[PDB]
């Protein structure tokens, strides 16, 4: 007597052709998508800098 | 009924044991043709009539 | 197993989450966000890792990284295995009622979603620890305790970024899902890199190019013997070639043709005279979903097999369950005997011809597991004939000359058969494609085609 | 198959025409039977089949 | 009984599947071309973005490392 | 016409800001009332939302 | 050689089909 999925319950989500995890908003640390993009760019820059700095040290 | 039986035999190689008929309120005739027991109406409909 | 109601409850405030869009995002912005996520995913997939002492150790997921959107030695080494693993596990458990979940409650749905994301995080961290301790980039003894934690940090935060990007795509800012998007991206990029790579390696002749089309150009343009040039370009072993190009093209055409299949249930609007239409039931009713589920299950099984073999290969249970050997000419381990070997795919057509029993067992496993996965998936998701009848009734669609119960009977006739036999057919197509050997995996080409079709169907709507 | 031009019917003997007619009749008759249970835009080919039958009968 | 039931169950499965295949309408030669065009253009644009980006990345990759 | 164009853009900016505020308030109200309903109450509420949305979409589609 | 035979058959079919198609499209006009 309970729904098998969120789609069965009427909350959307995963379908027969696509698997989806996210259907609602949880009381977690809410963040903005622009902030997510900025954090990804920060990740890229930081990992690049990790190579560059040690490259300079190995040159020294 | 005789014409319906002969037409079914000629058009689909269908042999019937009896045919009942009525005239619908829309003016067209509806025929229930019972096939012989050795022939399966499901296969006949699937292969010749396009019914599933 | 079921908790009281859930165990994640204390963890919920600690988990970051992207905000749902306060308004309907226009399709232009949907495309914009999808393309941006594309670019960041590509950058992370190509940007190499740290601490790499050497990139020649055995990789337990050699044949599955390109299939699951992972590249060795880069930030995308994690791929999306934690994503699909946590997904599949939670969705199957909730749909078969192993866990005490009540998806009618929005709070319960939030807890369920948080548990899915959280479990994905644990899966990422665990497989990262397994990777670093098995030393895919040099053994930990040569690495040192100061750099292994650094590596763990990069892998964890990369998986975290991937989780947030997938959540961003799924919650309406983009199109489809990050899983399918990244899988298709990786497959397409790898395939036309194999087709058009300008890099060159020193073979017995000298510097020769990687891309098949570039080799086709260069061999004809530098060899007066056109027949010899074509003989090399078409059948050169250990390098991509025009025979693989033909395999890719033909498998692309075949999968598109088979995807075009669907049974047309004649339906009608109940509030308007005439207006006859059709509800389509695709032969690939679950599309690539059974293949993805099987691939995730096989990746987990392969990882556990390889990681058990490194510590307990002496025991008889581990070798009966699966045997890995480092075949000559490479340090990469491969399955030789055991259940994992039988569930692993054959290398090629000629190699498959060398073991009829193993190929038969693998083919049976593929067909059966894919059919079972599709049949369970349609009932886990809202796509059973009951749900389809409910949706049709909600839309106000009926069959002319029939009652809603006859509609449901026809849906019971079609939908389960569609799911099971389409899973079997997609398994057979996967087997044939991998046998025939495209540039990338033939199953990879199948996945790319199906995901492109799905995104096209999404795009079509808007 | 499809439309039958009247130009290509005047050279055939009555028998040839009656044969064509037969095929057309069957095709047309079947077209209906098939249409009812199937989404066939060819539910317009019935006009062409009926006109072809009329043409063959006229020539005969 | 245990030897032909083992064949009959997949035999019935094959019957059902072949019935579905027979009943399903096959894409005509006009649907095929346009669907192939759409899938091809999507594959081309995605693979092209990836190829261009990895091609501009790899020289920087080897320069960095 | 020029003066009307100026005040038009003024009004669009103000209306856009207040419409964003009202949309946020609507979402907050939906979350606040939907959170504390029963299981069947939540199910019925979601079904009513879907049915009303479909009804309005069909009313828009039926326009000649 | 089976591979040489396959290559020759593919080349014949492929190039003859392209030639015929290009003929019927453009060269048929001349
Ligand atoms: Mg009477």
């Amino acid at each position: 007597q309970r729904p098998n999925s969120t789609r069965a319950a009427g909350a959307g989500g995963s379908s027969n052709t696509m698997l989806k995890l996210y259907t609602d908003e949880s009381p977690g640390l809410k963040v903005d998508p622009v902030v997510v993009l900025v954090l990804s760019l920060v990740f890229i820059f930081s990992v690049v800098a990790l190579h560059v700095i040690a490259k300079i040290t190995r040159k020294f | 009924k005789a014409q319906i039986k002969q037409a079914l035999k000629k058009l689909y190689d269908i042999d019937t044991v009896k045919i009942n008929t009525l005239i619908r309120p829309d003016g067209t005739k509806k025929a229930f043709a019972r096939l012989t027991p050795d022939v399966d109406a499901l296969d006949i409909a699937a292969t010749k009539l396009g019914l599933v | 197993s079921l908790r009281f109601l859930d165990l994640v409850k204390p963890f919920v405030p600690f988990l970051p989450e992207v905000q749902q869009p306060e308004s309907k995002i226009p399709f232009n912005q949907k495309l914009m966000w999808t393309g941006l996520t594309l670019l960041i995913f590509l950058v992370m997939s190509q940007m190499p890792l740290y601490g790499i002492v050497s990139s020649d150790s055995s990789d337990p997921l050699y044949w599955l990284r390109m299939m699951m959107a992972s590249n060795r030695g880069t930030l995308m080494e994690l791929g999306i295995t934690p994503i699909i693993s946590s997904g599949m596990v939670f969705q199957l458990l909730a749909g078969t009622h192993m866990i005490d979940v009540n998806l009618d409650l929005k709070s319960d749905r939030e807890l369920y979603q948080s548990a899915q994301k959280l479990f994905a995080l644990i899966l990422s961290v665990g497989t990262a620890t397994v990777y670093v301790f098995t030393g895919l980039y040099g053994p930990p003894s040569e690495l040192g305790a100061g750099i292994v934690f650094l590596l763990i940090l990069q892998l964890v935060l990369a998986g975290m970024i991937v989780i947030l990007l997938d959540e961003l795509l799924q919650k309406g800012y983009g199109l489809g899902s990050g899983i399918s998007l990244f899988i298709a991206t990786n497959i397409c990029e790898s395939i036309m890199w194999k087709a058009f790579s300008p890099t060159s390696i020193n073979t017995g002749r000298g510097p020769e190019y990687e891309g098949a089309v570039i080799a086709l150009f260069h061999l004809l343009m530098t060899w007066p013997n056109k027949q010899r040039a074509l003989q090399e370009a078409f059948y050169r072993q250990n390098l991509p070639n025009i025979m693989n190009l033909l395999a890719t093209i033909v498998v692309f055409a075949a999968v598109i043709y088979l995807q075009g299949f669907r049974v047309e249930i004649p339906v009608k609007s109940s509030r308007q005279r005439g207006a006859r239409g059709s509800y389509p039931v695709r032969l690939f009713y679950t599309s690539n979903m059974p293949i993805m589920l099987q691939s995730t299950l096989s990746s987990n099984i392969f990882l556990i097999s390889q990681m058990l073999y490194s510590r307990f290969s002496d025991n008889l249970l581990v070798r009966l369950f699966g045997v890995w050997e480092a075949k000559d000419g490479s340090s990469q381990l491969s399955a030789v005997s055991g259940l994992v070997y039988y569930m692993s795919p054959p290398l090629n057509f000629k190699e498959a011809l060398l073991d009829p029993i193993h190929t038969f067992v693998y083919i049976a496993y593929m067909l059966t597991a894919c059919a079972i996965f599709s049949k369970t998936w349609i009932e886990v998701s809202g796509s059973s004939p009951r749900d389809v009848a409910k949706q049709l009734k909600d839309q106000g669609l009926v069959m002319a000359g029939h009652r809603d119960q006859s509609m449901y009977k026809e849906l019971k006739r079609v939908i389960p058969t569609a799911a099971a036999f389409g899973g079997a057919c997609i398994g057979a197509l996967s087997v044939a494609s991998d046998l025939m050997g495209a540039l990338g995996s033939g199953t990879g080409t199948l996945l790319a085609v199906t995901i492109i079709y799905g995104y096209f169907e999404i795009a079509a709507k808007e | 198959n499809g439309k039958v031009k009247a130009g290509q019917l005047w050279s055939k003997n009555k028998e040839e025409l009656t044969k064509i007619l037969g095929e057309l009749k069957t095709e047309l008759s079947q077209l209906r039977i098939q249409k009812i249970s199937s989404s066939g835009a060819k539910l317009n080919k019935i006009h062409d089949l009926r006109k072809s039958i009329a043409r063959v009968l006229t020539v005969i | 009984d245990q030897i032909q039931e083992l064949l009959d169950v997949p035999r019935e499965f094959l019957k059902d599947g072949i019935q579905f295949i027979n009943r399903a309408q096959k894409p005509d030669r006009r649907e095929f071309i346009k669907i192939s065009q759409a899938v091809g253009v999507g594959f081309l644009i995605m693979g092209a973005v990836g190829y261009f980006v990895k091609l501009i990345h790899v020289p920087l990759n080897n320069i960095l490392v | 016409e020029e003066i009307r164009k100026i005040q038009k853009a003024e009004e669009e900016s103000k209306a856009e800001e207040r419409a964003q505020e009202r949309e946020k308030a609507k979402k907050a109200k939906r979350d606040q009332e939907l959170s504390q309903l029963d299981a069947k109450a939540q199910k019925k509420y979601l079904e009513r939302e879907r049915e009303k949305e479909l009804k309005r979409s069909m009313k828009k589609a039926t326009i000649r | 050689d089976p591979q040489i035979i396959f290559l020759y058959l593919f080349l014949t079919a492929f190039f003859s089909g392209i030639a015929y198609w290009v003929y019927k499209t453009w060269l048929e006009q001349f």
